[PDB]
């Protein structure tokens, strides 16, 4: 499953998730 | 007006993070970029700028105007 | 919104470039 | 086939590192990076392994780096 709404809801929210902790650490 | 565990369904009208910033309507890009086009997840109820749960995140979150906050949770009362 | 594939490059550009700005201005 | 015509836009070469020398994450994992350039979903962008492309127009070609801290980069081509 790479291409369904779920999978790609899935990484946009994997993505959200990493780009805050990154922020976090700065 | 408020939710049942995570707001996977919540579809009420809350728009600000638990922060207090305005959020960002899920139809435009500014001031984020973002790909949780409406017209692409058409069921999940990206209306307006309402808080909302579309990827079985921990519960309502949205995008923020303030443009060095991208997205913060919301904080919708628990029913 | 644009559901091409020409549109979504854009946001994910568009996407990339913003996170980059965020760190580098930190 | 291994050197820069332009901005990237047409480069299919083989280069898998950015201008300071970090390797690329490759186009097919969404490790350490999450991410949406899923080759699949751009089969004509050529988005291979893990090799510096200009998929999506953007000034010379880049990609999505392995370094927790560096997301993407670009990469430095030999303009032809």
């Amino acid at each position: 499953e790479k291409l369904t709404a779920d999978a790609e809801l899935q990484r946009l929210k994997n993505e959200r998730h990493e780009e805050a902790e990154l922020e976090r650490l700065k | 007006e408020c939710m049942h565990g995570s707001g996977e369904n919540y579809d009420g009208k809350i728009s600000k993070t638990m922060s207090g910033l305005e959020c960002q309507a899920w139809d435009s890009q500014s001031p984020h970029a973002h790909g949780y086009i409406p017209s692409k997840f058409p069921n999940k109820n990206l209306k307006k700028n309402y808080c909302r749960n579309p990827d079985r995140d921990l519960r309502p979150w949205c995008f923020t105007t303030d443009p060095n906050k991208r997205w913060e949770y919301c904080d919708i009362p628990r029913c």
